């Protein structure tokens, strides 16, 4: 039996969601990008409800809850794709019905972004990332998202501390063979931050070109 | 205060 | 008496270098940007010689030594400015003769980049960052720089592990009041990565506009 | 192999 915060995050983990690319629409970059932005829009709803299960998140000001999500949302989306992809080779599981290989990434104009997501996948495969570690890192990525606009700095630090403590407690109990495993997990966050910045810049530019329709919530997070 | 994100965060 | 790796990094720390902005040239964005690119060019030489003092760095292939520096150089430059700025308020100490306030950042077109560097400064002030922690994080930033082009993945992992171990050993001995201090220090690396990416994109664009002269080594690192 | 970075890394 391990850390209660980790157990709680596991039960809070949202259900799988399908991409459901429109089978009447011809394959194209615009279809692939529409499908991914539509999938992100739906996952963002699910991410908002998930964050409310994080101990202490709901006690922040709605302003601070918004700030954390506005900074971390794309990291949370990327970590989901990364976790789903760990048993695959050079493929990204956006959804069980939407697995992109290199050819498809090329066809969508996503080769560079997807190669960086695959770099995250490669590191977590080598580390044998567990679901417990995944859900704890997602919560840490949210709490540690470095928003410029935080009101209650000390409360956000306490949230970081609670989740960091849960990771350290989990690793101390489950991974006695590697007393630095928690730190190794924290050392994966810079690549997640870098890949997230690349993703947001890329989809912001697609927003500017105006050829890919996007729903309200995805647009709001891109514009933040 | 027109934000969908704020609306979903308030949503019970 | 504390960790030998930390002691070694402290003695390897290079000497201060002056910006020496040309006092015959009128103040302008082009002067400020020329001065900073010239300062970065000279610090890059000093950073290359410093990296050779890091235990095990010189044992990597010259290809892997180049890869680590090509990914981490701007993080190393930014952490230096951050450390020098810790006793200042809303000013960045590029050099003892080159301290930029908000007005000067505005005049150079650097307000957004410099506000993000000041965000790193603010977090390290609140944590009372020590020189020992600074030099260990600089070395970790180099070893953990996530280059796509590494030949000896396992050797680079061992370098990360040696430096991570030194930070943990330092914190266990010096900071018994906070058994999570090492992890808190590792949790600052994502903002350093994010700020570095912003800096490189910004100076790459200045390179494209062609109005700011840049020396060979700075140009080579920007083009990498 | 024209790289200034490689040259400085080789430099004794
Ligand atoms: O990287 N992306 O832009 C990205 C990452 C994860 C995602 N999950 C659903 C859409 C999506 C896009
Ligand atoms: O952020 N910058 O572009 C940057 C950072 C640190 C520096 N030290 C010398 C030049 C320089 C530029």
């Amino acid at each position: 039996p391990y850390n209660k915060i980790v157990s709680h995050l596991l039960v809070a983990e949202p259900e799988k969601i399908y991409a459901m690319p429109d089978p009447t629409v011809p394959d194209s970059d615009i279809k692939a990008l529409t499908t991914l932005c539509d999938l992100a829009d739906r996952e963002l709803v699910v991410i908002i409800g998930w964050a409310k299960h994080i101990p202490g998140f709901s006690t922040l000001s709605l302003a601070d809850q918004m700030s954390l999500l506005q900074s971390a949302w794309m990291e949370i989306l990327i970590l989901g794709v990364v976790y789903r992809s760990l048993s695959f080779e050079d493929e990204l599981v956006y959804a069980d019905d939407y697995i992109m290989d290199e050819d498809q990434s090329k066809l969508a104009g996503l080769l560079d972004l997807n190669n960086a997501i695959l770099q995250l996948v490669k590191k977590y495969k080598s580390m044998k990332l567990e679901k417990e570690e995944f859900v704890t890192l997602k919560a840490i990525a949210l709490a540690n998202s470095d928003s410029m606009h935080i009101e209650d700095v000390e409360a956000v630090q306490k949230l970081q501390d609670v989740l960091h403590e849960a990771l350290q407690d989990y690793e101390a109990g489950q991974h006695m063979e590697d007393p630095r495993r928690a730190g190794k997990m924290l050392m994966t966050l810079p690549l997640l931050r870098q890949t997230s910045t690349k993703a947001v810049q890329h989809f912001y530019n697609i927003k500017l070109e105006g050829k890919v329709p996007m729903h309200k919530l995805f647009l709001e997070m891109l514009e933040a | 205060n027109n934000s969908l994100l704020l609306h979903l965060l308030k949503s019970q």
